[PDB]
């Protein structure tokens, strides 16, 4: 199972996930957090972890949330999302978090 | 060979000593007269002008029998004119041949200086020239398999801005919340931030996504409004294809023709089809002059849509109590007794025609669950737009306080509770179990509405 | 996550500083708030409700550029709103899409307690997504090979009744004696005492007669109105096999898209529109509440209507002479400069966009021909129903009086005479040479209206 | 060219003529005179003389407008007519002189 | 209990099992009232009396028609030899026989175009307007449909069904073509 | 997995659904029972517990019929139904026993 | 037969043409003269006499156009025309002469 953006890179340390974190900030998007246990082709909406983060100030703010979800979550994947609202798309979606049957 | 000349329209279409067949359409028509224009020749204008009559006599007159097809003012109460029309002036199962004869010219006289159509008694033998709802409430609650509450819907808010895919994950979060439908605003069609053909394709994924993850089946109006009729069929055979159990037509908008046409394609192709009154206030808002919503509720009723909105009383548009409890009889029941208090100046016998679901939105949220259960009873659809996404914790949880409000609401109705004395302390109750109903109940218990 | 609750509309929806797009689509409102709630509020209320907002703030308005989308109001002058609505926000050539925005809810508003939309700017980007009529005045003049004067016409008597084959011996007489067309009654459809496809067939037979004995070219407005789309374009299509030169529609009762539908059936098949405004006084009429009728006939012209009726102001029914100045223009002009005198909020470019023939019917009969040649001038079509059938010798009698009167005042205001000053004396001359003429003027001659 | 009703009959006189007009009258029908040069079967719609007479009360009033159609039209096709309006239709309309 | 405009679902109810019960030896349908909103769903005569005399021209009496005959035998060109001089001898028309559909002697559309030739031959000769009532009764109701259009397309004022041996479903069928197609 | 009317509250207790089976007597409606193992949204058509109750006179014998079902089939869901045959459709439906 | 604008008047005279052409002109459109030995309703495009009158100054040259197709074409119906090129369009069109 490929995972789309940075799936044929090595697994992302926390540190590079960061760094990805601050790169949408720094643009000025909105981060956000979906995980899900079926990750396949079929599926364009993974569950959200609650709301995209439109009040987020800090990578570290993002990267807690990113750990809350995956204590509560540890056998699904979890993607970080990165979002314009002055395109209405996507910016940036990659999977920061595989589960141990991956 | 005939006397030519002008008589006043009184002379041959004001008859008092007339009595209504039960085939004749009845008019009861609110009549401002130009002043120094007697009301009974402004009411005999008004059946002339609708009917066969013109501002002199023609010699072609006698070519008929005018004693047999005449439009009669045969009561003048009041300020309300009492007209009687022949069943055979009207044209089989066409609501637009109605509206060309009863509301055509009439309103625009200077012999009548406001005129307001109330209501009119539709008869049995051209009721039976109609199809009514594609569905009706009976078979709708089959197809949904829902049955004992009134049904949750809500209008995916901004209007107008969202792209199809986040569209649909508004959608995808409302109908796995708990809300068994959504729907486009009436104004959504298909505009340059948002297609309609991509916006249908991603809302069916996320309609089928929250059937299969609740168990619960949903639907999703998909606005099938368009600038042609043909388009809108366009549109209604892409929802048939994707399998969307509805679709959504504004049907003044787009027109009382164009929406016969929707209603049989809907019926053909197996949709069930909700219908937005967008524009009936254009018509129907002022007392003195215009058509009141209670006779769109009618021709709405015989075209064959299977809701119509209604109006909340308690919300952010208008519509008085009584009058909307006279419009609920109307869509659902086989039978109204008149009850001018209620603005129903006749009987109406629906002579079997399936009834219409009413549709209660617009500003309402959790509080007014108690009130919109009492009002309307099982048989209604509440939506929830702003009242859904605009629960602090967004839209699932804003779906799951509505649909607990309600089932609470009922629940507590069934076991024999005044649930309007008690509607405060049963929605606490549930909210107990219900941290979304506790929030939304937070957010929103200042907001109301004059009733 | 986000700030929940409900705000003012005023905050995002009233913006006074903003400057209008040539783009954007523009509203002249006329607001009565309920009590207490200010023009300001009340104005952007209904600008939130017709574009992007509700009654509660919402998660999801993040999730897009409301700046970009949202409609606003940028101007108040006393009652009158003036509300900006960006090109984005329409669906291209749908009037329905209009409608559906700019007069879908915010007239049933329990904070706005009458609003009437008094004008509206459509803008040229958004005009080109419309064909506009299907014929348009200087084609149908060609197709009719008719050039310089007021078009002559009006609606068969009884306007229900009659057997289709005597409903074609009154088209016959009308047409004989001088109309150069003739109509069905908006409510004459399909019934049992006059089926449509009986009336076509007879009608078109009398037309025909009509115009090898007369030798000018006539034509009949079938009514195609029907209860759906299919059944109006099924009696477009008979129409078109017996050689109609037009068809008829009730663009209102019928509605915005099967009107869409029987203007493109027109243009492809290459029949004239007649546009029947049945239901339009339920709206256009009060001042406080509504759409006043300039916007209709804007909304008509987009989508194709090669006539339209606009009222006589003289005749039965109201109009005010200074507003049907207007609406004339708006229907004919390339371009309409604003001009308060007249009700027109906004200067109004058409685009290129073909004109529509103004329609005067309702109540008229030979003594108001020159008002209705000086209101009017010459493309415009004059309808006597009552004012040709009502002639004490009948229809045909009835036609030749209406269009000698027309000529005559033509005439008489091409040589350069002042057709108000001297309407009587120019028709009591025409009436020496033309005796139904007399007669027609000695019958209605009492009958005046406010 | 037959002309329809008792075109297959001599020629009526003016009594004859006048006992159909009596008919006419009695079933309170509205009788009518038509003319035409062009009476085959392409013609709906003869020339009307004045109107359907309405107001006419005796038979004698018909037949003096027949000969006031005759003397203006001595060319045409000349049938009486008699229309019923409770069924929107003639019920009785035969040639009464031809040229 | 009934579906709108369907004489078949009437006839399906009414007439349907209860004349075959063992307790009930004998039964006669003597009459019904049909209910006027009941009635009406159903589109009544496609032209009526009144139209048909307007289409006709003919005022004032009855009508005169007329079977050719023999039923069955005449060759096409024969046929509408009978029907010529019928029509040019004072008939207002003509019709095929019940049983006369399209045979090895006469078949339809031979039948068709030559009758069609003698009827506009006698009303040019007559001067009174004349039709003949082609008979397009035949097997299925596709086939019933191909011979009215032929009907039409030879510009004949009439087709003739025979109704109950085709039965009341394609009679409706035929009753709305012929309404749409001015037969 | 929800199961449609009453699903999104707590589930019911032995007197909240008698006080259901109450209503739908005192309305004149059928109460009946149905039970499945395969409850979805594809499944219209749930297994009948006997007939439709017409005779029930009490809420206690369709307790009793709920608690037969529940014994007899203690894997499946089994709902309570009420139906109106004046307008030949249900009127309340929830379930009563989840597996 | 009949010829549109102002058939249904006496016939004019050259003083009533000539102040037809002078409302052509006054107006800026641009004056022409056709004729025709086929007027009728199937007919589109008479035979103009010489180009529209692009160069005309004076309702007088137009008359002695007139005036000179009338003598070369007595057995012709003769009608006057304005054009408008703003509009693209004939703005009036009557006949000056009958045969
Ligand atoms: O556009 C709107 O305002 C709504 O989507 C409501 O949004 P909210 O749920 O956020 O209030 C509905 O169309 C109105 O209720 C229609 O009025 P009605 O039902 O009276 O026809
Ligand atoms: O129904 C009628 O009254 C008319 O046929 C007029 O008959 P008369 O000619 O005998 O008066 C026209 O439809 C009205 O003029 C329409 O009103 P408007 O043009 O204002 O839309
Ligand atoms: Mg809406
Ligand atoms: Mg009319
Ligand atoms: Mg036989």
């Amino acid at each position: 199972m490929h995972t789309e953006t940075f799936s044929y890179l090595p697994p992302l340390t926390d540190e590079e996930i960061k760094k990805q974190v601050e790169y949408i900030l720094k643009n000025g998007w909105i981060p956000g957090i979906e995980y899900t246990d079926e990750p396949g082709p079929h599926n364009s909406y993974w569950s959200f972890w609650k709301l995209p983060f439109f009040n987020a100030e800090t990578a570290e703010e993002v990267m807690e949330e990113l750990e809350a979800c995956r204590e509560a979550n540890p056998d699904c994947y979890i993607k970080i999302t990165g979002y314009d609202n002055i395109r209405q798309g996507q910016v940036l979606s990659f999977v920061a978090y595989r589960p141990h049957h991956h | 060979q005939y006397e030519a000349g002008v008589r006043p329209y009184r002379e041959t279409y004001y008859d008092p000593d007339y009595e209504p067949k039960d085939t004749d359409l009845l008019c009861a028509f609110r009549i401002t007269p130009k002043p120094g224009v007697p009301m009974e020749e402004a009411a005999a204008a008004v059946a002339a002008e609708s009917s066969t009559g013109t501002w002199t006599e023609v010699w072609s007159n006698l070519l008929t029998d005018l004693e047999r097809y005449k439009a009669r003012c045969y009561r003048i109460e009041g300020d309300v004119a009492y007209i009687a029309y022949p069943l055979d002036l009207f044209e089989e199962g066409s609501i637009v041949n109605i509206m060309s004869s009863i509301v055509g010219n009439v309103f625009g006289f200077k012999a009548v200086q406001a005129l307001r159509l109330e209501d009119m008694r539709i008869p049995v033998a051209y009721l039976k020239t109609f199809p009514g709802p594609p569905t009706g409430i009976q078979v709708e609650r089959d197809r949904l398999n829902k049955y004992g509450r009134p049904l949750l819907g809500g209008t995916i808010k901004p209007k107008l801005g969202l792209s199809a895919k986040e569209y649909a994950r508004v959608v995808y979060e409302c109908l796995r919340g708990g809300l068994d439908t959504t729907k486009d605003d009436e104004n959504l069609n298909s505009q340059p931030f948002n297609r309609w053909r991509d916006r249908f394709l991603y809302v069916m994924e996320a309609v089928r996504k929250a059937e299969a993850e609740t168990g619960e089946r949903k639907g999703h109006w998909l606005n099938v409004t368009a600038g042609s009729t043909e388009e809108m069929l366009k549109r209604a055979e892409f929802a048939a294809e994707l399998g969307s159990r509805y679709i959504m037509v504004d049907f003044l908008t787009a027109g009382f023709a164009a929406f016969a046409s929707v209603r049989r394609w809907a019926r053909e192709n197996g949709l069930m089809l909700h219908c937005h009154r967008a524009m009936h206030a254009v018509f129907d808002r002022q007392p003195n002059h215009g058509i009141h919503f209670r006779v769109l509720a009618k021709w709405l009723r015989m075209v064959g849509g299977d809701h119509v909105h209604t109006g909340t009383v308690v919300g952010k548009l208008e519509g008085d109590r009584a009058e909307t409890l006279g419009i609920a009889d109307l869509l659902r029941e086989d039978y109204v007794p008149a009850d001018p208090g209620r603005g129903l100046f006749f009987d109406q016998d629906w002579a079997g025609l399936k009834p219409v679901f009413p549709v209660a939105s617009g500003g309402i949220h959790v509080w007014h669950v108690p009130d919109l259960v009492s009002i309307f009873g099982d048989d209604a659809f509440f939506l929830f737009g702003g009242g859904t996404h605009g629960h602090p914790r967004g839209s699932r949880a804003g779906a799951t306080a509505n649909r607990v409000a309600v089932e609470a609401v009922v629940q507590a109705r069934n076991e024999g509770r005044d649930i309007l004395a008690e509607g405060r302390e049963i929605l606490e109750e549930a909210a107990r179990s219900c941290p979304e109903l506790r929030e939304a109940m937070e957010l929103w218990g200042d907001v109301k509405f004059e009733v």
